[PDB]
RNA sequence: GACCCGGGUGUUUUCCCCA
């Protein structure tokens, strides 16, 4: 709905099969943990990585 | 496994096999033929192995 | 041509002692064996 | 004998309630696959309007 | 935020553990007077364009047997369709491709034990098989529960 | 399907008390008294025997697939 | 699928040390101890034993994440005492307490047998 | 074996068949179908014989 | 070469990839394969 | 300085009171008894034939949960620490089960008494499934009708309840201290009066209730702990308590050795 | 010296999931 629905996080590799979020960011995403799913997109370049870390963080 | 085959009648003809005399010294007999006997169903190997074929 | 591929194998050492599996990958010195007991595939040295 | 047989089987299999060559404009979804996930779901599906 | 904490020891003792079955179907199609599909274990020599999975779990009749553990992309039904032979009869010692593979692989993300294999004939008199796979699903992080 | 071996919550073995529980209920004892006589104090254990449904008696009624 | 092996909770890899100690230079005479393949069972015991020593001025521990079996402990003693000696004294004292507890329980059980 | 040979062997063993639960159930179902056919034809004589046969075959445990 | 079991009378037999799919003694049209002879091992967990 | 006082004693449960110990020590002892005392349990099942209505892994899970006598499990070695190829008699116990129903009527019950010990460590009292009495049939494993047979071979290994709950010797450890709430460690929810709305603790008579004119004591600490240890029969209650103490001692000694060898 | 592969429909429809 708004531009806070896409934000760039830092990866931390963990066991088990679910994405894990700090609960403070569940408000901008309008998400809760009753079955919601979220999408992850990986940048493929140095320029794109810099854009993500400097603009959408 | 093969007694119900239509050709089994001629297959078993002339064959030599070990036979239990019963009256036991096993001996060999010559098959002069076969004759189906209705009403003489008998257990062949197990209880379910009912058979009507007879060997003369 | 990796004669032990697709052959039943048993593990004799480590944390999976005595588990039956089937060899899937045989590159070298590190065999990938799927386990019959759980639904997973693990690497294992040839000596094991 | 193939006419009635194929017509009934097609309408029950696909859910389109009509002739096969008039699939458009026919009422769809009349026939559905029975839900067998659990007993209550089957009972609910058999009493649906 | 609607999550819940579950006791691991209760899960170990069988709480909410369940059983999962999936069935696969396949049948021999008839394309002409004498063009039929066949259930068989295809060979790397006589068939072309084989799946990348493994065919070593198939029996002589091209069907896996119950009790065999299967993984993703494994071949559980072996089927081949005839193809008009090429000019390979030039100098190939019978090792020329006459059939094309139409095998059924297990789903990539699924694995389990072959539970029961059914073999019969369809309405048209051709062969017709059904393979049922069984696995156990234990509760874990992310599974959905409800009161 | 069949009585669980261990209580889910604590881990007491309740799998050996199904037959005794049925025998006690046969004699006219109430369910609470039957569970008390088997020395099931915690209600976590009591729910295991109290709410068990025995489905294997229905699966066994189908003719075996081999012989 | 992604579930780790259960033996990783207590089985120590060869390359991973059981006990890594690094000094904490922000305050004098303080060390940070990282225990591997341990949990609240050892940590709480050690912490509450060390909290009673007059020469230990700060002791604490935390488990960073429940999905990883390790904990980190912060210890900070007086000027005279090196912290590692205090940790050793705590371990030995708890061992003696457990030993006398076992002896007394055995005596009582034999009496009431 | 051919299909016809299989049918012949099956009929021969059915003649030899003393009893089989699946076959008894099939026979009882066929008898019930024949009985409803006789009922729809208002044949009060055949239906009595079919009822007697069904009573004799039945009484399972 | 490979065993089979009938779906009604549970009679074991075998087929040679050319016989009609049928039980030899009761003529049922549905047959099942027999269990594999390999070793089956479970983790008891 | 620490003291132990036993209230009730049985083969399967002991009710005792600890005193002059810290709360942390009692809780660590409870945790150790719950999840760190080694026992013996079935860990591999080789199913040679299973024509029962239960799934193979269903029966395997049921078998793993059957308690086995683990008295001499200290002498036994861990499977991963045994240099022997495959499994020897010093790191595994082999049990075998064979059940069958004869006749064309009735149902046969398969009990844990049918598990027969085939091989194991020499003269060690381990491996036998636990039986309440000599005539106790045991845990119900399966049911069979005519022409259904179960033929399996099970291997038992040594482990702890951290790895899987089937190796836990205890069922539930009741733990309790300060029945009269003199330390004010809990604040009692109430509607009208908190005193008459809350049931008395079962050990309330073991401690003197606070006097009406008594002031709060800020210098007090929990001193007496009441705990009941129930076992599944694999280990006796005294054995569970003593082995929990020994396991805690071994853990602390390992830490001490690591510290001393670090320098 | 006998030496290991690399491929996948489409169109409709239905029933679900999270907002
Ligand atoms: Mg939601
Ligand atoms: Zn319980
Ligand atoms: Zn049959
Ligand atoms: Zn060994």
């Amino acid at each position: 709905l708004h531009k806070m629905s896409m934000m760039a996080h830092r990866v931390k590799v963990m066991p088990y099969s679910t994405f894990r979020l700090n609960l403070s960011v569940t408000s901008p995403y309008n998400a809760d943990f009753d079955g919601d799913e979220m999408n992850l997109h990986v940048p493929q370049s140095e320029e794109t990585r810099a854009e993500l870390s400097q603009l959408c963080a | 496994k093969y007694w119900y085959y239509p050709e089994f009648d001629d297959v078993v003809k002339g064959m030599y096999l070990r036979l239990n005399t019963g009256s036991s010294p096993y001996k060999v007999v010559e098959v002069l033929g076969s004759q189906r006997i209705k009403g003489s169903a008998y257990g062949l190997n197990s209880k379910e192995n009912n058979c009507d074929m007879y060997l003369k | 041509r990796d004669p032990t591929l697709n052959k039943t194998v048993k593990i004799r050492q480590g944390g999976y002692k005595g588990k039956i599996g089937i060899v899937k990958e045989a590159n070298g010195d590190r065999f990938r064996v799927e386990l019959h007991n759980p639904n997973k595939t693990i690497p294992i040295p040839c000596s094991f | 004998s193939t006419t009635i047989t194929s017509g009934l089987k097609y309408s029950l299999a696909t859910g389109n309630w009509g002739e096969q060559k008039k699939a458009m404009s026919s009422r769809a979804g009349v026939s559905q696959v029975l839900n067998r996930y659990t007993y209550s779901s089957t009972l609910s599906h058999l009493r649906r309007t | 935020e609607d999550s819940m904490i579950m006791n691991q020891s209760s899960i170990d003792r069988g709480l909410f553990r369940s059983l999962f079955f999936r069935s696969y179907m396949d049948q021999e199609k008839r394309f002409g007077i004498s063009i039929v599909e066949e259930f068989e274990k295809p060979t790397r020599a006589t068939t072309l364009r084989l799946k990348h999975g493994t065919y070593e779990k198939l029996d002589e009749d091209g069907l896996i047997a119950p009790g065999v553990r299967v993984s993703g992309d494994d071949i559980i039904i072996g089927k081949t369709t005839p193809i008009p032979p090429d000019t390979e009869e030039l100098g190939q010692r019978t090792k020329y491709h006459t059939k094309r593979d139409a095998s059924t692989p297990l789903r990539s993300t699924e694995n389990g034990i072959v539970d029961q294999v059914l073999l019969t004939t369809n309405q048209e008199g051709l062969k017709f098989v059904k393979v049922r796979m069984r696995t156990t699903k234990v509760p874990q992080i992310g599974d959905k529960f409800a009161s | 399907m069949i009585i669980p071996v261990r209580c889910f919550s604590c881990g007491k073995v309740v799998g050996d008390k199904w037959d005794a529980y049925l025998r006690l209920l046969e004699e006219g004892k109430q369910e609470g008294d039957a569970l008390d006589e088997l020395k099931l104090k915690r209600y976590c254990c009591r729910r295991m025997v109290l709410t068990h449904v025995d489905l294997i008696e229905k699966f066994l009624r189908y003719n075996p697939l081999e012989k | 699928m992604n579930a780790p092996d259960r033996f990783e909770l207590f089985i120590l890899p060869d390359d991973v040390p059981k006990l890594k100690i690094t000094p904490d230079s922000r305050v004098p005479n303080c060390i940070i101890i990282k225990f591997e393949r341990e949990d609240h069972t050892l940590a709480n015991l050690l912490r509450e034993e060390l909290a009673l020593y007059p020469d230990v001025t700060f002791v604490a521990y935390k488990v960073e994440h429940p999905l990883f079996a390790n904990f980190v402990m912060r210890l900070q003693t007086e000027e005279g005492t090196r912290p590692k000696q205090a940790l050793e004294r705590a371990c030995a004292s708890i061992i003696n307490k457990l030993k006398t507890l076992d002896h007394k329980f055995n005596e009582e059980w034999n009496i009431k047998n | 074996l051919s299909n016809d040979e299989v049918n012949s062997i099956v009929k021969m063993k059915q003649s030899l068949s003393s009893n089989t639960g699946f076959n008894t159930v099939l026979k009882k179902a066929q008898l019930q179908e024949e009985l409803e056919e006789a009922r729809d034809a208002h044949d009060h004589e055949r239906v009595a014989r079919i009822e007697a046969e069904l009573k004799s075959i039945g009484a399972e445990s | 070469g490979v065993k089979y079991t009938c779906g009604a009378c549970a009679h074991n037999f075998s087929l040679n990839k050319s016989d009609p799919v049928r039980c030899k003694e009761c003529g049922h049209r549905v047959i099942y394969k027999a269990r594999t002879k390999r070793m089956i091992q479970f983790d008891a967990r | 300085e620490p003291k132990v006082n036993i209230i009730n004693a049985q083969d399967d449960e002991v009710e005792l009171m600890l005193s002059d110990v810290n709360l942390s020590l009692a809780n660590s002892l409870r945790r150790t008894m719950l999840a760190e005392v080694p026992t013996l349990a079935i860990d591999l099942v080789e199913i040679k034939m299973n024509t029962s209505v239960l799934a193979d892994e269903f029966i395997s899970h049921r078998l793993g949960l059957i308690p086995l006598v683990s008295e001499d499990v200290e002498e036994m070695k861990y499977s991963r620490d045994c240099t022997c190829e495959d499994y020897c008699d010093e790191c595994s116990v082999v049990l075998e089960l064979s059940a069958r129903h004869e006749g064309e009527e009735g149902t046969t019950d398969v009990y844990s008494s049918s598990l027969i010990k085939v091989s194991g460590p020499g003269n060690l009292n381990v491996g036998e499934p636990v039986r309440r009495d000599d005539y106790d049939q045991g845990i119900l494993l399966c049911k069979l009708r005519n022409h259904q047979e179960l033929n399996i071979r099970c291997i038992a290994k040594k482990g702890i309840a951290k790895e899987h709950a089937k190796w836990s010797p205890c069922s539930a450890i009741a733990f309790e201290y300060d029945p009269h709430n003199k330390l004010k460690h809990t604040d009692f929810w109430f509607e009208v009066d908190a005193k008459k709305e809350w049931p008395d603790s079962k050990y309330a008579t073991w401690e003197e209730p606070p006097k009406p004119g008594e002031v709060f004591d800020y210098k007090a600490k929990p001193n007496r702990f009441y705990m009941t240890v129930e076992t599944t029969g694999s280990l006796k209650a005294n054995q569970v308590f003593s082995r929990g103490i020994k396991t805690l001692q071994e853990k602390l000694a390992n830490v001490l050795f690591e510290l001393e060898n670090s320098r």
